[PDB]
């Protein structure tokens, strides 16, 4: 017995938390992550690369705490703690914002190695690596946004910070500056999460109001049994309610079950297709020809020109402190609003 | 025997292709009648006055609009919550100018999408089932409601209902958060928990499935040839999915019990879409997201900025353009 | 004066003595030969405390 | 019966608890400092 | 307690709840004293 | 405010309210007792 | 199913346990404690103290603009 | 001052009264 | 009756479906569970009496229980200023204590008391199946809610009277000496349209016609009661409705619905029934305030508000409604149904009146609109008052909109529940709530669909 070979059955023991080669890869990546967003949400500040407090520690709260994102002065820097910038000075690394990088490339990191042991479980057990493949769709969505979108852009500041109100405003800046909700990749993404959860509700209740009477009890659930051979549910009854209900029904439950795979994966890789367009700034901002229409046409309005108009403002009034190393001053004059407001 | 008892039988027949029922009696001639109006006024509707100061809105096809900019624009803010049939109108066109399609195809929508949960329940009863998909059904309803009829009327108009459109779905959506900060409302937090985890559990429950599957087919054909309709058997090995899972996770966290599953995967993403439904039916009462503006202040008393301020930001950018000829006073109240 | 404050802290001792009491004295049918009289008088007397305080607020 | 106390259970439990219980107390810490 | 030797799951369970409720009393009380408050 | 006599117990009727969350609390607690039979 | 580590419950309602734990767990609660409440996290982590986001000469922001020097730049900003 | 003190031995008499009640049924022997 | 899942066949967190059957128990826990409710009662309304700074307005301070009893028209005179702080303290009392009553009753019931009530006593032992029994339960109830509208109406007529917002001379606690018992206007409110200017009930704007139409509920209910008492369901009522406990659980968890709906409305728009002094402005309200504020002020600097045209070419501060009326401009033009007690002397035949706004505005209607404007029902989560881009240093969140979103929320999840037990109740009846027998599947022997 090589020593290769009595690690890899110390590695694949039957234990509480199953460990695996993929778990050399995922655990420390995946503390490492865990543990900077949470000290950088109890204890570190944005103050010197946004202006803002974004720990407890200064008073901020769950919903207002973030791991911001590093400074715009070092564009795309990976800012190890042993770099050029910080030098090894951990107090100065996390004034920076080097704990930005540094929970984004260990969450990359421990999302391959997560899904890494999605395949080594898979086939250990015997089954087939469908819930790896399902997987790479956050996936793509983690690369797209947290990586993709800021290369493209000037610095790792326009990424997300990993904070609830830090997303927040990642989001409505992609809306203000990208349009992203014209964006007909992200439409696509809000189907198939819209759609997903839909599935998900429906399945399950059309499971739960076909069961089969298995058991005396008022209770249902204890009439299943995991060794059991037959079917817990009338698939012969939900194929007739659904298609009397809506018109049509699933009759085959393989095909049910990889359509409940297939349609948020799909809605996730499509948006993430669509962020990677706007890291280089090619939105879905506009209908060129009504655009030219309004311009010329002082009567012409639609609801694609108020949000428009909308964003407009959003961009001028939030930009002076979104972005506080450009130094923007935009006199009260100039910001655009309407009448009496 | 008697031509009712004759009648009855057929709107209750579960032979029918497609079930009609005592709740279809209302659905149907309500669905349709949203259905034609909606597809008419899409297509060719004049501009509607929406914001009640004669300056009216495209909302269809034929005046300039794309499928992704056209809608079926609200009524007026002048009518408010007023009941404004067609023959309330002086003139078709009157109707029209003052968006008349809009509530006439709302009210009729919410009427069927009632009937419509009414009617899964009767369908149900009829099958034998147990009676609770309308149930789940709830939920999609109660946010189609909460839309398009309790915040227009907290807010005093059917102006203020979301448009029928996809860019004035947009144009709700941004101006309910620069008036609401529903982001940053908990109800729609939980919502969003509600849809993020559905996609989630809806991916892992196909996956375990899919990767479960017994082996019925070869490499040529596709598997879901594999499960034939109407079978007993299982068509997958729950046991080796929750092999994988509780080893993916830990053992105690897998779910055995496929009942309990489909439970816990039908309840997630319903209970997160009712609390997402009853934060917009709440700020529909202006009571809104959390504000924390100004809420970190230094020793001195000068404001230290976070998050929420930077929010708060772009919450005025959109609110001081929103209807940006509608607003005389200083407060948007109505 | 005083002693309509110390009514109510008696009111209130006694109160917290049948909040704990009652459900132990009715989930407890063993105990219940000795306890059915004292639920009697403890209601009683929590019914006169109730009184005593009542009286005393017009007192003071 | 008579099972190993230190395990990679134990581990895994205590490199979560620990900082958590820490990171609590820190935190509430927080909640008593005045501006 | 009831039995000799061990603590009742459901009496460790009680205690431990009550001291999240605790913490979790702690942290709301401070969204309104101290930092944070806006004031 | 509670009328002058009665201002020793302010501090009680400040948490008197919240008592019947105590009470659906409670049963959970009672349920955790018996096993959730 | 029982992979072969004790299980929790077992634990957690032993004597043994609580003896360790009625110590190590409040322990850990006051080290974090005494970590913010002397001060040492403010030095630990560079984080102001509610007296120092603004200086008696810099009253405006402290942003960062140095791709390389930043020791020298947060130095001057104090 | 002393009525968050007050207060908390108010809340904190009343959190053990309910579960007081539970642990002396469930040791005494009373029906549950 | 079991206390587990083997002998009743619930689980824990289903487990007062095991009290369908045991009446006693049952009636138990109604009994502390209305314990509850009026402890409730007594305690928020000490701490709300606590709580209470007498000279700063009820809605400034998050009351809700306090307009109720000063509505009323207890413990406040004019405008609303609360002259004796004593009666809400004795409302808050009472219920404390028979609050303690009642929670004693339902222990003994629900731990001690007969399992069952029906081999004890006919009359209050029952059966969901008896229709005799039951619908004696209702008469027994419609009895003592009409009992209930009428004390509403003794206390308006003979007992110190209710606050009326629409007094003369100021809103003040008055007697009502002619209460509506004209049945046109009574069941017309109940005929009016649910939407704007006609606001279905919700409209009802005077307390003759609050007071006269709880004397009709009461004659209602009291001839009701004892309709059900003195007969049995009929055939029809019979052949149409599920009789079992857990149907009629379904019926009243509907009834509750509706009614939370209605209130959540009601306290929205009404300002008769929820007097702005105590519950402050309804959104209605405080935009036509903000409208009229605004009118004033110009009006001083020199404005002809009546023909000053907006940036649109409406006015700015008047304009016509679609049917003719004048109306405030701006977007409160959808708020021009709006009528408060402040405002009506300024309106004529016509709607506002140019002579009573250029001469006829008083200065505390001016001090009201200003209130009444900046206690708008907006503000967040965390009780920021105003608008949601305001700054924190406004604490204030309008009672109208605390009571209406509850109630619509807890309306909502009643409509669910009603859902729920209305198709439980309904598989139980049929036998088919615990599954499809395999054996008599029924989708088995249906024709295939095409
Ligand atoms: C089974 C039965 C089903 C029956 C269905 C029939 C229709 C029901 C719903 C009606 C829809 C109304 C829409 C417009 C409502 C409206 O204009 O406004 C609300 C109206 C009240 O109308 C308002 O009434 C007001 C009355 O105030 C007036 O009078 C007051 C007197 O104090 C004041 O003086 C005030 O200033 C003055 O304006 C005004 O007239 C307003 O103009 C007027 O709009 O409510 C009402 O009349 C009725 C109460 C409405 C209840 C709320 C809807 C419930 C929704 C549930 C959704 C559930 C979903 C679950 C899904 C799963
Ligand atoms: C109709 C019910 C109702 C309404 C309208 C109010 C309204 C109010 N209360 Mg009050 N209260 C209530 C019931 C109510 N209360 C009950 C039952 C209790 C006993 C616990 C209290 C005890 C209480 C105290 C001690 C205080 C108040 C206070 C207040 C004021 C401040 C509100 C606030 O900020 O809370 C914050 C809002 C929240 C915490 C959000 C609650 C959200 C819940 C969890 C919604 C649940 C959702 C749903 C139903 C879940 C079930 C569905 C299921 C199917 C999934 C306000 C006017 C304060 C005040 O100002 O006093 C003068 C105050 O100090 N209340
Ligand atoms: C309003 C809430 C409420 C009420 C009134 C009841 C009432 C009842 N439940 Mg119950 N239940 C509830 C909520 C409630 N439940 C919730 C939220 C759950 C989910 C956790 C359950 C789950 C549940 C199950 C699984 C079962 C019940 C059962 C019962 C019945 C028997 C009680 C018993 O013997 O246990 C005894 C418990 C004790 C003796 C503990 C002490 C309780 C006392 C009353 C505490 C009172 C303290 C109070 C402050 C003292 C004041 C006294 C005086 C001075 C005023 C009873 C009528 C049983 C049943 O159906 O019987 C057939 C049953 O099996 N329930
Ligand atoms: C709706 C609530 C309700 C109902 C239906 C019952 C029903 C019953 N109780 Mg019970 N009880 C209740 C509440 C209720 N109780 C409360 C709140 C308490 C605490 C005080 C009690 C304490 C109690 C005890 C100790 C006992 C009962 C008993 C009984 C049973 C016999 C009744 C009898 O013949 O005595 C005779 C009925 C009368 C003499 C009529 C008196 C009516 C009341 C007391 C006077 C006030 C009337 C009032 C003006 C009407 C409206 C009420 C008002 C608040 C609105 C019976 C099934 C007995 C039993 O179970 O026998 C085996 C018994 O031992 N009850
Ligand atoms: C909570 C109080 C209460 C309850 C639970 C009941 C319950 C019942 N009553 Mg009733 N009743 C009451 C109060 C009550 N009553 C009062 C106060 C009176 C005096 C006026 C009556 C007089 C009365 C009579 C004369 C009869 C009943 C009957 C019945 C039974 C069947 C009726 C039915 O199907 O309902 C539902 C109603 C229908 C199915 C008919 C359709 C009604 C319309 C179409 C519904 C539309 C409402 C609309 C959508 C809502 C808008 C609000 C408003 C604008 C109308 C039933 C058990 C019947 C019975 O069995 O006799 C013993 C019967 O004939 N009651
Ligand atoms: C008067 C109203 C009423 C009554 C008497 C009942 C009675 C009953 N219901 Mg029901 N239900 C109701 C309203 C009501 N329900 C409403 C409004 C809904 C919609 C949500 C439901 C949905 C419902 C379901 C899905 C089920 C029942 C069931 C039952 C039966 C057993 C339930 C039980 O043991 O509770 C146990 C109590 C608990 C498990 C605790 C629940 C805690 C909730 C979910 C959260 C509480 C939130 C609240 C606002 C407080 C917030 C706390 C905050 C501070 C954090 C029982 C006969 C069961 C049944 O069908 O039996 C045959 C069942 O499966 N009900
Ligand atoms: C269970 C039974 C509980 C008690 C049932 C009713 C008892 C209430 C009697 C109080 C009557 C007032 C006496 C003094 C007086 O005349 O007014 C004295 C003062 C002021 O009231 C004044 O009375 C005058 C008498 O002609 C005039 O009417 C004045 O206009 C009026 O202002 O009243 C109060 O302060 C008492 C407030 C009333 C509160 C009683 C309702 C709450 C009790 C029931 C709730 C518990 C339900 C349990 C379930
Ligand atoms: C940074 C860094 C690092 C790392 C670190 C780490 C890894 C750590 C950590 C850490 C951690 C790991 C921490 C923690 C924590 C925690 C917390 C803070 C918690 C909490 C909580 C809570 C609050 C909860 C609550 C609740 C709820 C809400 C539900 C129910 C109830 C309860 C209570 C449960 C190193 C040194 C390497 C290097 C440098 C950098
Ligand atoms: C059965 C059951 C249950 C339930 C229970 C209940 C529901 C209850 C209740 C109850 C109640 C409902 C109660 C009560 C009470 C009360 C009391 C005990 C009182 C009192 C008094 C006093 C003492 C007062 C005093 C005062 C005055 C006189 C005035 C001033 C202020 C003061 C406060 C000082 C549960 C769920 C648990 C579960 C199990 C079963
Ligand atoms: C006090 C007052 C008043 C009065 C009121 C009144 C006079 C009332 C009433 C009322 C009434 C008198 C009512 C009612 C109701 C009814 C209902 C709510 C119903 C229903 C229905 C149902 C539920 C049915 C169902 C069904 C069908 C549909 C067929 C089949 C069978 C069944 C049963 C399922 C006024 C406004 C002047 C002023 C304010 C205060
Ligand atoms: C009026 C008054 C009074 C009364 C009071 C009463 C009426 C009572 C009570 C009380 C109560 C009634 C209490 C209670 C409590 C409780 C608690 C503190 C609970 C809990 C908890 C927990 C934490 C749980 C947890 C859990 C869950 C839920 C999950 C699973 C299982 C377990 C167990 C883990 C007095 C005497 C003070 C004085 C005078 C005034
Ligand atoms: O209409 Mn559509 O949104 Ca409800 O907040 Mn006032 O109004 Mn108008 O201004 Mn912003
Ligand atoms: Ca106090
Ligand atoms: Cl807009
Ligand atoms: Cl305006
Ligand atoms: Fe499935």
């Amino acid at each position: 017995r090589g020593w290769f070979d009595v690690l890899d059955d110390w590695l694949k023991r039957d234990r509480f938390v199953f460990i695996g080669w993929s778990g050399l890869l995922l655990f420390p990546c995946a503390f490492m992550a865990l543990g900077g967003w949470l000290t950088g949400t109890t204890f570190v500040t944005s103050w010197y690369t946004h202006g803002l407090a974004s720990s407890y520690l200064e008073g901020a709260n769950f919903l207002t705490v973030a791991v911001s994102s590093p400074a715009d002065a070092f564009g795309h820097s990976l800012l190890f703690l042993w770099g050029p910038e910080a030098q090894g000075n951990l107090t100065r690394w996390f004034q920076i914002g080097g704990l930005w990088p540094f929970v984004a490339l260990h969450g990359a990191f421990g999302l391959i190695g997560f899904m890494l042991r999605q395949f080594e479980i898979s086939r250990l057990v015997g089954i087939r690596p469908y819930n790896a493949i399902a997987f790479s769709g956050p996936i793509a969505v983690f690369v797209s946004v947290f990586l993709m979108y800021p290369l493209g852009q000037s610095s790792w500041f326009f990424a997300p910070s990993f904070g609830v109100a830090g997303i927040f405003r990642f989001i409505l800046f992609l809306q203000g500056f990208h349009n992203w909700t014209l964006n007909p990749f992200h439409m696509m993404g809000v189907a198939g999460i819209l759609g997903g959860a839909l599935l998900c509700a429906i399945h399950g209740a059309t499971v739960e109001n076909t069961l089969f009477e298995d058991g005396e009890d008022s209770n249902t659930f204890r009439a299943f049994e995991p060794t059991q051979a037959e079917e817990t549910y009338s698939m012969v009854t939900a194929n007739r309610f659904w298609s009397q209900i809506f018109g049509i029904a699933f009759s085959n439950k393989r095909w049910l079950h990889f359509f409940m795979l297939f349609v948020p994966v799909t809605g996730l890789w499509m948006s993430s297709v669509g962020i990677v367009g706007l890291a280089l700034n090619l939105r879905a901002y506009d209908f060129v020809s009504q655009e030219l229409r309004a311009a010329e046409d002082p009567e012409f309005e639609t609801f694609y020109t108020k949000n428009i108009l909308l964003n407009e403002g959003m961009r001028a009034w939030m930009a002076p402190q979104d972005q506080p190393h450009e130094n923007f001053i935009f006199p009260e004059e100039v910001l655009p609003r309407g009448n009496a407001l | 025997a008697s031509l009712w008892e004759q009648f009855c039988q057929w709107v209750t027949s579960t032979n029918n292709r497609i079930y009609v029922g005592w709740f279809g009696t209302l659905m149907i001639p309500t669905l349709l009648t949203a259905t034609t109006c909606f597809i008419i006024a899409f297509i060719a509707a004049p501009p509607v006055d929406i914001d009640g100061i004669r300056e009216p809105v495209a909302g269809s096809l034929l005046y300039g609009n794309n499928i992704i900019s056209g809608a079926v624009v609200p009524s007026s803010n002048a009518i408010g919550l007023h009941f404004y049939p067609i023959w309330e109108a002086a003139s078709l066109d009157e109707w029209l100018y003052n968006g008349g399609p809009y509530q006439l195809v709302v009210f009729h929508f919410l009427i069927g999408i009632f009937c419509y949960m009414g009617r899964q329940w009767e369908l149900s009863y009829r099958l034998g089932m147990r009676p609770w998909i309308c149930v789940a059904y709830s939920a999609p309803v109660s946010a189609a409601t909460a839309v398009f009829l309790i915040y227009p009327i907290g807010q005093g108009s059917f102006s203020d209902g979301m448009p029928l459109g996809i860019s004035g779905t947009f144009n709700f959506m941004i101006v309910f958060q620069a008036e609401h900060n529903i982001l940053m409302h908990p109800f729609h937090m939980l919502g969003v928990a509600g849809v993020f985890g559905g996609s989630l559990f809806s991916a892992m429950h196909g996956s375990l499935v899919t990767s479960s599957l017994v082996r019925e087919t070869t490499e040529v054909e596709s598997q879901n040839y594999g499960y034939k309709f109407g079978q007993e058997e299982e068509t997958y090995n729950i046991v080796a999915a929750h092999g994988y899972f509780g080893r993916l996770i830990f053992q105690y966290a897998s779910f055995n019990n496929s009942r309990s599953l489909h439970f816990f995967l039908g309840a997630w993403p319903v209970i997160g879409i009712w609390f997402t439904a009853m934060g917009v039916s709440t700020m529909a009462f202006n009571l809104n997201g959390f504000n924390f503006n100004q809420s970190i202040l230094d020793s001195q008393g000068r404001v230290i900025g976070t998050w929420a301020d930077v929010l708060n930001r772009a919450n005025i950018g959109f609110e001081v353009m929103h209807e940006r000829n509608a607003h005389n006073f200083p407060l948007d109240l109505a | 004066s005083i002693v309509f404050q110390i009514a109510l802290a008696a009111l209130v001792l006694f109160s917290f003595v049948m909040v704990v009491g009652v459900p132990v004295a009715y989930a407890s049918p063993q105990n219940w030969d000795r306890s059915k009289p004292l639920l009697y008088l403890g209601s009683g007397i929590w019914a006169i405390l109730v009184i005593v305080v009542a009286l005393l607020n017009f007192l003071v | 019966v008579t099972y190993p106390i230190f395990t990679v259970r134990w581990l895994a439990v205590h490199t979560l608890a620990v900082p958590s219980v820490f990171f609590v107390g820190a935190i509430a810490a927080m909640q008593f400092i005045q501006r | 307690m009831f039995a000799e030797g061990r603590i009742p799951l459901w009496v460790v369970g009680v205690v431990a709840g009550i001291g999240a409720i605790g913490v979790l009393g702690l942290f709301f009380y401070g969204a309104y004293a101290g930092l944070g408050s806006s004031m | 405010k509670l009328p002058e006599a009665y201002q020793i117990f302010d501090p009680l009727v400040d948490v008197l309210p919240v008592i019947p969350l105590f009470f659906l609390a409670l049963a959970f607690v009672w349920q955790a007792a018996v096993g959730f039979k | 199913g029982t992979t072969g580590e004790r299980p929790f419950s077992d634990i957690v309602t032993s004597i043994r346990y609580w003896v360790i734990h009625s110590i190590t767990i409040p322990m850990l609660f006051i080290a974090g404690w005494l970590f913010v409440s002397t001060g040492l996290a403010y030095d630990a982590f560079g984080t102001p103290r509610p007296d120092e986001y603004f200086t008696q000469t810099r009253q405006e922001l402290p942003i960062l603009q140095e791709r390389y020097d930043i020791n020298q730049e947060i130095q001057e900003f104090n | 001052n002393l009525e968050p003190i007050f207060q908390l031995t108010f809340l904190g008499l009343i959190v053990l009264a309910g579960p007081a009640v539970v642990f002396v049924l469930a040791f005494r022997g009373g029906d549950l | 009756g079991g206390r587990d899942l083997p002998s009743t066949g619930f689980a824990w967190w289903s487990g007062n479906a095991r009290l369908i059957n045991l009446s006693g128990k049952l009636l138990g826990a109604h009994v502390a569970h209305a314990g509850l409710i009026v402890f409730w009662a007594g305690a928020m309304t000490l701490f709300e009496v606590a709580h209470f700074i007498p000279e700063k307005p009820m809605y400034e301070q998050g009351l809700i229980l306090l307009p109720h009893i000063a509505t009323l028209g207890w413990g406040v005179g004019p405008a609303g200023e609360v002259t004796d702080i004593f009666p809400f303290f004795v409302v808050g009392v009472l219920h404390l204590i028979s609050s303690a009553v009642l929670g004693l009753g339902g222990i003994y019931h629900a731990l001690r008391g007969p399992e069952v009530l029906e081999e004890y006593s006919s009359f209050f032992g029952y059966d969901w199946k008896d229709k005799n029994q039951m619908t004696n339960i209702i008469g027994y109830h419609l009895i003592l809610l009409g009992c209930g509208a009428l004390l509403l109406v003794f206390k308006a007529m003979f007992f110190g009277g209710v606050y009326d917002t629409w007094a003369p001379g100021g809103g003040d606690v008055r007697v009502i000496t002619n209460p509506t018992l004209n049945p046109a206007i009574i069941f017309g409110y109940l005929l009016k349209a649910p939407f704007g200017g006609e606001g279905w009930i919700i409209s009802v704007n005077n307390m003759e016609d609050i007071i006269g139409g709880h004397i009709w509920i009461g004659l209602i209910c009291i001839s009701g009661g004892i309709w059900h008492i003195l007969t049995k369901p009929f055939g029809w009522a019979r052949r149409a409705l599920i009789w079992s406990g857990e149907a009629y659980l379904s019926y009243s968890l509907g009834a509750l619905s509706l009614m939370g709906f209605i209130a959540s409305v009601f306290v929205w728009f009404n300002n008769t029934a929820y007097p702005s002094e105590f519950y402050g402005p309804t959104g209605m309200e405080a935009s036509q305030s903000q409208a009229f504020t605004f009118l004033v002020r110009d009006q001083r600097l020199g404005a002809n508000i009546a023909s000053a045209q907006g940036p649109t070419g409406l006015g700015k501060y008047l304009m016509r409604s679609p049917s003719g009326e004048i109306i405030f401009g701006g977007e409160t033009m959808r708020f021009w149904d709006f009528r408060g007690p402040w405002l009506e002397p300024l309106r004529g035949p016509n709607g506002l009146d140019l002579d009573k706004l250029r001469n006829d505005i008083q200065p505390w209607q001016v001090r009201r609109a200003a209130e009444y404007m900046t206690h708008a029902p907006l503000g967040s989560l965390n009780s920021v008052g105003g608008v949601i881009t305001d700054v924190n240093s406004f604490n204030y969140v309008s009672p109208r909109a605390w009571l209406a979103t509850s109630h619509f929320v807890l309306g909502f999840f009643f409509l669910v529940g009603h859902l729920w037990h209305a198709g439980r109740a309904r598989a139980a009846a049929a036998g088919f709530e615990k599954g499809i027998d395999r054996e008599t599947e029924p989708t088995l022997f249906m024709p295939d669909l095409d």
